[PDB]
């Protein structure tokens, strides 16, 4: 913890974050097997759908839950990689990695305007069955169809899909409050647990994020599918039991 | 009223249930089987009067478990039929709430459709007598002091204006004048017990 | 020892119409057609309703007298007790450590409610007016109302049942019938309940205090029991397994709800926004059949709980006739013993 | 309408289920997810032959002809490429003298109009401009590889034959979507990411931060956010379920949970389940309960009593110590 | 006079997946979205069956000393007799005719 005023520079540690600030954090490390530990907040972490969102219940469910790896982003860090979905074991993982492949990729940030990506305008950029290549990109202003657009700015941000540098598809504005993205090699698109759009099957995407000067850290988590009970609230998730027991 | 409307509703409707689904085709082209075998080549008709006979087939289970399920409840309200001829046509009961509200005095009865009607006849009282009661009698010979109680726990014991010990039921005030016969002497004595010598005692 | 007994069931109001159609005006006209189908399942559910209400209310009952005896402030008052009563403390004396566990209270929520009473509440909705605000996502009954699908309060009650229960237990206590509440202490009319079963013939050793530490001690023991002794495992799991059964039927008939009925959806506005009215009409007409079928099943299988809730609520009646109103001569009627 | 719900002209006194309010016209809200605006019309041309048979009556010929709209160099398989679509159909007729050529306009007698029947398809021609998803819908004449079909069919003043068919191949989705705001606060006919139905809009303040949409049990729709900042809708029925009080023939009363008029009736109280509307002159009460219902009763004037349990004397107890009561002066109940 | 009455049913247990599916590894993950489905019908089994055994143990009894006496034997015999009986040949004396039976 920092605390700097009018020129005087003041810092203490912490051992646990909760304690120093109040809520709890997003890092932790997976058991073994790959699984979230049964203390969890699941602050970033979300349902996947492709219908209407459960709001209080219980449910057995096959849901990428399953850790591969998890990359912890340091505060004032680029994360930067070009992932193809068939293995996760990397010196940047909090814990011990598994050799299985990965089906999801889920960026666990809080993408607020002090986001910014070293593409450019590209958030993404996806290299499809084939060799297409597609790419996400989010202006300051809109941009007509199978036309191109004519550091942070401030205001509306509007996304496209681009094939050839012309936009091909309109997925909207960005809205305030997106707290995860997760993307499938299937080329599924989920946000917020929601699936807005799809893509052709993808084999390999390269990205390359930072949160700038706000300071804050998260995460990066490589995951698969497994079957899982969970107890969620409010459409949050309160509770993951595993059955990976003959007890469970 | 409501109880026999309903008996006899309920037993209608059921047998009008089971007849009003002769006329459903199960996925068949009609529910009659003549018209069916006047209309199809045998192959065809046969697959064609399977479905009917599945259909009818279910209904007709669906009707014996629902009979089996009423017989059942019918067996249970005969039993308690059975007991209240017993015991408030055949004789008067010592349950208390029985046969009736109140002091039940007697009990007739009368055919109804698929069971009876019970006309219970009971006492019903319009006013209170207050008496000052007794727990016993301690009696004092002088020096030697013993206890009197009564044999019959269902009598109340209290005293009238010439000091006359008198008992009486709790059902019914029917005072009578008590005997040395209703007392059981016994060793102690207790506070609440009222004091008197051997010339007041019970004749 | 605990014994519990079913009286009365949850009453269950059916908007057969708002169940079978979603308000849609198309399918109401087509639901006409069904001679009197809506009209017999309500009639059938009311009228079950209706006979155990009757059923019910000739047999609750309070009187006022006994009802200003029934609280633990009372018991514990020296108000009340008859002059000739002067050396006695209050109504309770030594029973009071157990009397206080069973005895309305005013230190609760509700009137003429104890602390067992509570714990059951607790262990093992009814206000519809605020399912029609809007002002967050509804929850399980609003939606079950929206569905046509109402539980109402009948005349046995929470409230009738409490205070039926607290007017039994004070007039234990009563004196005399005719004026005021008078009253008598617990240990005068315990020892008339020991002279019933026996005559007893010692007046002056009496041991009344050992019977009242024990009454005290299991009193306290099932109170335990009740907020974290075997009748009171039985009595726990057949509340819970009446309270259960209920929601579980009223659930399954929200669920069938969800069944397409070999149409090409299961929600009319979408029939009816995707084809002709000559065609959609066919399409609904599976919908309205499987929904009457649902509904009837329904219906029959509530029947067939209250006539054996019927059966029921006559031994509760009897138990409360010939174990709390009298002392019964029947051998092992009112427990071991 | 009460008598009309209940089928009998002689309404008994009792309580009777009603709605809280009857829908009239109402306005239509559409909600979709953003995409680019990009639309295109397809016309179906239909030539029908007709001829007049042996008996008189009008024959439509089979040699009747579609055509579809130019794509690829071909006029027999036209699919969509653009965001949305409209469809039209445009309608020809001729007549012929049993030589199969087609010379001369339709008379009145062999007049006839094109129309498309659903046939096997789960979704009608004339709906397909009703806000309808797919992912992929394409037409053709021929029937390799199709879904289900349309039926092409000449109606004339007497009769209606079927003629040609017309086959779809469709992909369930959200990408194509058939067309011919948002209103709050009143009873409306909405279309909200796939969901239809009639009921309110509002807006609340809660924050639930996972998902679009959220339904019931039953599959009903509850809310919807907003895409754009985040706001959640609540949906409910602009109606509800109410029972109205019936004494010799007349309406007294009425017990709802929406405070606000019904049947006529204007005055109202509240009672701690619902709401009460009545005749009576409301801002207890003394009256006998004619009718009852629940744990109330309703008298002849329209006014609500509770009804209360039972009172008695009290039991007699076996006490024999101080001032005691024994019953005396008996009559017989039976 | 002969009177019958019924105190207890024949208990059955349901394993619900085993039913729907003859152990087929396939049909197992599909019937895990109706594993609520399954869990209703095997708890209302279970809970039945717990409640009639609450109630039948609750009712039932023995007394050591009188099944020592519960046998034709004892009955035909003069061991247990109280010594003030000695006039009598054995318990069951001229009832014992009918009483061999029971
Ligand atoms: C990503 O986006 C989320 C939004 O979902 C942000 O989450 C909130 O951020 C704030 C700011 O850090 C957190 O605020 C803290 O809340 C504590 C109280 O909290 C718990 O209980 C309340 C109930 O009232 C809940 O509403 C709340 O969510 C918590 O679960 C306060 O105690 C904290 O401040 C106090 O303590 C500190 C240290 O002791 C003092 O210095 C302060 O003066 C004060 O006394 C603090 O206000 C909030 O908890 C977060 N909500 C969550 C996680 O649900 C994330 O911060 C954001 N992250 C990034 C990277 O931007
Ligand atoms: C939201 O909606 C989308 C669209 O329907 C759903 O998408 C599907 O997601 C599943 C994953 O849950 C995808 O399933 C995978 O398909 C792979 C490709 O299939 C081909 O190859 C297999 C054999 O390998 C053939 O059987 C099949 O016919 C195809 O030819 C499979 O390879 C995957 O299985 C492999 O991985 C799993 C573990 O992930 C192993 O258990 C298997 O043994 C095997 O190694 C898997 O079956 C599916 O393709 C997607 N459909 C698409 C893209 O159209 C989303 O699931 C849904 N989301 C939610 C949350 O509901
Ligand atoms: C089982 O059977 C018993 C009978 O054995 C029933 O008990 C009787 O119940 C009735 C009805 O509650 C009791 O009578 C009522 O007593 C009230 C109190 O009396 C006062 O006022 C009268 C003068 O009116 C004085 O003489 C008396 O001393 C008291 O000061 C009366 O007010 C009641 O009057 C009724 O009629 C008038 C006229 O319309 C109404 O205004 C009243 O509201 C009221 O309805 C009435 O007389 C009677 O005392 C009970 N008797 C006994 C022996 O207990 C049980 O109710 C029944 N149980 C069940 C479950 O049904
Ligand atoms: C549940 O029941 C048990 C008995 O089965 C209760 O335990 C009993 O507690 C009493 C105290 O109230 C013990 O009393 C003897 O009491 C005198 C009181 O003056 C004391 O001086 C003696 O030392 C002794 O404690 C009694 O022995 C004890 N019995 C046993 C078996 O331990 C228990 O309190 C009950 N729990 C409740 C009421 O919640
Ligand atoms: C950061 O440090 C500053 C001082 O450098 C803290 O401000 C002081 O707060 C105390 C109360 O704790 C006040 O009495 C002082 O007057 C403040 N000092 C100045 C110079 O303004 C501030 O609270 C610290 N921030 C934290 C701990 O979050
Ligand atoms: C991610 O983006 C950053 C920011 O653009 C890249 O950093 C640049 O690196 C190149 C050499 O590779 C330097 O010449 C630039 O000056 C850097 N720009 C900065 C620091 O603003 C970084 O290389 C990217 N990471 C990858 C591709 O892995
Ligand atoms: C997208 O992925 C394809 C996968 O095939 C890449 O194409 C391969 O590129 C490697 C580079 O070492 C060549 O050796 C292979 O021959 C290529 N394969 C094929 C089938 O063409 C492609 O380069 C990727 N595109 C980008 C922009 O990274
Ligand atoms: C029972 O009823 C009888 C008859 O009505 C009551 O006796 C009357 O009592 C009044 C008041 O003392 C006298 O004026 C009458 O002369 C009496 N009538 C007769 C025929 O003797 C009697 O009081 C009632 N019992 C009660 C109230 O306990
Ligand atoms: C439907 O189209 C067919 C084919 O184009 C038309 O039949 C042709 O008519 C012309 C004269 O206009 C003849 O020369 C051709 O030989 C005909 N072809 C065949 C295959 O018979 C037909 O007239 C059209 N039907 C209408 C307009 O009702
Ligand atoms: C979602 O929210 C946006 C932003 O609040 C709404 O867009 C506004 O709509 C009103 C009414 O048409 C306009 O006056 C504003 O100018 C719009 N604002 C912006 C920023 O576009 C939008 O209407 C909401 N969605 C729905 C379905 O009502
Ligand atoms: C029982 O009631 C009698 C009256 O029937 C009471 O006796 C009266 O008591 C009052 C109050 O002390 C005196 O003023 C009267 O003079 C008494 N009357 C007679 C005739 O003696 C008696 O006190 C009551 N008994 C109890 C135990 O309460
Ligand atoms: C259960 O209790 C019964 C008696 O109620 C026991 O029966 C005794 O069994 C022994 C050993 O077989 C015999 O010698 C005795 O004669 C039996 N007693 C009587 C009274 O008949 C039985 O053994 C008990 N079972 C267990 C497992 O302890
Ligand atoms: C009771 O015991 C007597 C005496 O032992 C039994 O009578 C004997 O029966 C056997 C055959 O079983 C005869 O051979 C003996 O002659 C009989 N003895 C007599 C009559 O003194 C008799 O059977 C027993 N009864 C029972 C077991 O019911
Ligand atoms: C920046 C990468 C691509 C982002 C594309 C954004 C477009 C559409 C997604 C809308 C998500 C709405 C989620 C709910 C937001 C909220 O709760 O405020
Ligand atoms: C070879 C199989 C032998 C089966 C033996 C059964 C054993 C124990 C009883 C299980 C059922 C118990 C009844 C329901 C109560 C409960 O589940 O707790
Ligand atoms: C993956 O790891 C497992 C043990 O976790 C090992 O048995 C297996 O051979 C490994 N597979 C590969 C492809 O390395
Ligand atoms: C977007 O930013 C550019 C400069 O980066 C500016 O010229 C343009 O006006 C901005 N558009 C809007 C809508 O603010
Ligand atoms: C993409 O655009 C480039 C020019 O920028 C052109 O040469 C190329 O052919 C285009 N490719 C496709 C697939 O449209
Ligand atoms: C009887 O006499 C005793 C003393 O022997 C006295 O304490 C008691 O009060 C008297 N009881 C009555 C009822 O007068
Ligand atoms: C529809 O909306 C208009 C305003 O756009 C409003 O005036 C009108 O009353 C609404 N119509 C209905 C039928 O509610
Ligand atoms: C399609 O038909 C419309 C009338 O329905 C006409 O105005 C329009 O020009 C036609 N569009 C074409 C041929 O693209
Ligand atoms: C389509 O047909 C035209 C003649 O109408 C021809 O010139 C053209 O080349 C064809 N298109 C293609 C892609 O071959
Ligand atoms: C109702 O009564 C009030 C006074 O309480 C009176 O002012 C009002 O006019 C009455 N309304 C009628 C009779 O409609
Ligand atoms: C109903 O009974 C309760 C409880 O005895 C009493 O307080 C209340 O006044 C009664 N109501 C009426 C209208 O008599």
């Amino acid at each position: 913890k920092l605390n700097n005023t009018n020129g005087l520079k003041t810092y203490e540690f912490c051992e646990d974050y909760e304690y120093c600030t109040g809520y709890a954090t997003n890092v932790f490390a997976p058991t073994v097997g790959g699984y979230i530990p049964d203390g969890f907040s699941f602050n970033n972490w979300f349902l996947l759908t492709n219908d209407s969102t459960f709001v209080s219940g219980r449910f057995v469910t096959n849901q990428p839950l399953l850790v591969n790896c998890l990359w912890p982003v340091p505060s004032f860090g680029v994360a930067a990689q070009e992932f193809c979905f068939e293995g996760a074991q990397f010196s940047q993982c909090n814990g011990v990695s598994l050799n299985n492949t990965v089906d999801v990729i889920r960026f666990n940030l809080n993408f607020t305007a002090d986001v910014q990506s070293g593409m450019g305008a590209t958030v993404f950029s996806l290299n499809t069955t084939g060799g297409v290549i597609l790419e996400i990109s989010c202006y300051n202003d809109t941009v007509r169809e199978s036309s191109f657009y004519s550091g942070i700015t401030d205001g509306p941000k509007y996304c496209y899909v681009l094939y050839n540098g012309t936009a091909l598809k309109y997925l909207g504005t960005l809205p305030p409050s997106v707290k995860e993205i997760a993307i499938s090699k299937w080329g599924h698109f989920y946000i917020n647990g929601y699936n807005f759009f799809s893509t052709f099957p993808i084999d390999c995407i390269s990205f390359n994020l930072t949160t700038s000067t706000s300071g804050a850290f998260w995460t990066i988590a490589y995951t698969s599918y497994t079957e899982a009970l969970v107890q969620v609230e409010n459409t949050a998730i309160k509770k993951v039991t595993y059955c990976n027991s003959h007890i469970n | 009223l409501a109880k026999v409307q309903d008996v006899v509703n309920t037993q209608g409707q059921a047998l009008s249930h089971l007849t009003v689904q002769l006329q459903n085709n199960f996925q068949a082209i009609s529910s009659s089987i003549s018209d069916i075998y006047n209309r199809l080549d045998p192959p065809s008709a046969d697959a064609q009067v399977d479905r009917l006979i599945t259909g009818r087939l279910t209904a007709l289970n669906a009707f014996v478990s629902q009979t089996l399920t009423r017989q059942a409840e019918v067996r249970a309200s005969r039993q308690l039929a059975k007991d209240k001829v017993n015991e408030c046509v055949r004789s008067q009961s010592q349950r208390f709430g029985f046969c009736g509200n109140g002091t039940h005095l007697f009990s007739l009865a009368n055919a109804a459709p698929n069971g009876m009607i019970f006309f219970h006849t009971v006492l019903l009282p319009t006013a209170y007598e207050t008496v000052t009661a007794w727990s016993g009698i301690c009696a004092s010979d002088g020096d030697h002091t013993f206890g009197l109680v009564v044999k019959d726990v269902q009598l109340t014991l209290f005293r009238n204006l010439d000091d006359k010990f008198y008992l009486t039921p709790r059902t019914m005030y029917q005072p009578r004048v008590a005997t040395i016969s209703d007392f059981v002497q016994i060793e102690g004595c207790d506070v609440l017990f009222v004091n008197a010598t051997v010339i007041e005692l019970p004749g | 020892q605990v014994e519990y007994i079913q009286v009365y069931t949850t009453p269950v109001s059916i908007d057969c119409s708002r169940y079978v159609c979603n308000g849609n005006p198309r399918c109401n006209k087509l639901l006409t057609q069904y001679v009197s189908a809506c009209q017999t399942i309500e009639q059938a559910l009311a009228m079950g309703a209706r006979l155990e209400n009757m059923e019910v209310d000739s047999m609750l009952f309070v009187s006022e007298n006994a009802l200003k005896l029934a609280s633990v402030e009372a018991f514990n008052s020296t108000e009340h007790l008859d002059p000739i009563y002067k050396e006695w403390p209050n109504i309770g004396g030594s029973w009071l450590g157990g009397l206080k566990d069973i005895l309305p209270s005013h230190n609760s929520k509700r009137k003429y409610r104890s602390a067992i009473e509570d714990l059951l509440f607790d262990k093992v909705d009814e206000d519809y007016k605020r399912c029609t605000g809007g002002y967050d996502i509804a929850d399980l009954v609003c939606a079950q109302y929206y569905n046509g699908i109402m539980v109402l309060p009948g005349v046995a009650n929470d409230d009738k049942m409490t205070m039926y229960t607290a007017s039994l237990a004070g007039g234990i206590t009563l004196g005399a019938l005719g004026g005021g509440a008078v009253a008598i202490p617990f240990a005068v009319a315990v020892q008339a309940r020991l002279n019933y079963v026996a005559l007893q013939t010692d007046v002056l050793n009496k041991n009344q205090q050992i019977l009242a530490n024990a009454f005290n001690q299991a009193i306290g023991n099932i109170t335990q029991a009740f907020g974290k002794l075997a009748t009171v495992a039985k009595a726990l799991a057949k509340v819970q397994d009446v309270v259960n059964t209920q929601g579980q039927a009223l659930s399954h008939l929200t669920v069938q709800l969800q069944n397409n009925f070999q149409a090409i959806s299961s929600s009319i506005s979408d029939i009816y926004n995707r084809l002709d009215p000559p065609s959609a009409d066919a399409q609904v007409d599976r919908l309205i059949t499987g929904r009457l079928t649902a509904l009837n099943a329904f219906v029959s299988q509530t029947l067939t709980r209250q006539a054996e809730v019927r059966a029921s609520r006559q031994l509760a009646k009897d138990k409360v006739n010939e174990c709390v109103r009298s002392q019964s001569q029947r051998f092992g009627f009112c427990g071991n013993g | 309408n009460i008598k009309c719900s209940q089928l009998t002209a002689n309404l008994q006194n009792g309580f009777y289920p009603v709605a809280s309010s009857e829908v009239g016209l109402v306005n239509k809200s559409v909600v979709l997810l953003p995409s680019f605006y990009s639309h295109t019309s397809v016309n179906i041309t239909i030539d029908l032959g007709m001829k007049l048979s042996g008996y008189g009556q009008p024959i439509a010929s089979a040699l009747s002809n579609i055509t579809l709209p130019m794509q690829d160099n071909n006029t027999d398989v036209y699919c969509i490429r653009s965001n949305q679509f409209s469809v039209y159909v445009h309608s020809t007729c001729k007549s012929s003298l049993w030589d199969n050529v087609f010379n001369s306009d339709c008379t009145d007698v062999l007049h006839a109009t094109a129309v498309i029947k659903t046939g096997t398809c789960p979704f009608s021609f004339d709906k397909l401009n009703n806000y309808l998803t797919f992912n992929k819908f394409c037409l053709s004449l021929h029937p390799v590889g199709a879904n289900c079909k349309f039926d092409v069919a000449a109606r004339t003043r007497t009769n209606e034959q079927v003629v040609r068919s017309l086959y779809v191949i469709y992909e369930e989705g959200d990408n194509i979507a058939g067309v011919p705001v948002l209103h709050l606060d009143s009873c409306t006919d909405y279309n909200i990411y796939g969901k239809t139905g009639i009921g309110i809009i509002r807006q609340t303040n809660s924050t639930l931060l996972s998902g679009l949409y959220y339904t019931s049990l039953s599959g009903d729709l509850l809310g919807f956010k907003n895409v754009t900042d985040g706001v959640v809708y609540s949906v409910t029925p602009c109606d509800v379920s109410a029972q109205a009080a019936v004494i010799d023939g007349t309406i007294v009363g009425a017990m709802t949970s929406i405070n606000s008029e019904l049947l006529g009736l204007t005055h109202w109280t509240t009672t701690p389940n619902f709401y009460y509307y009545s005749i009576y002159n409301y801002t207890d009460v003394d009256c006998e309960p004619i009718i009852t219902y629940s744990n109330i009763g309703v008298c002849k004037n329209g006014a609500l009593v509770f009804i209360n349990v039972t009172h008695s004397d009290g039991d007699v107890q076996p006490i024999s110590t101080g001032n005691v009561t024994i019953p005396t002066n008996f009559t017989i109940s039976v």
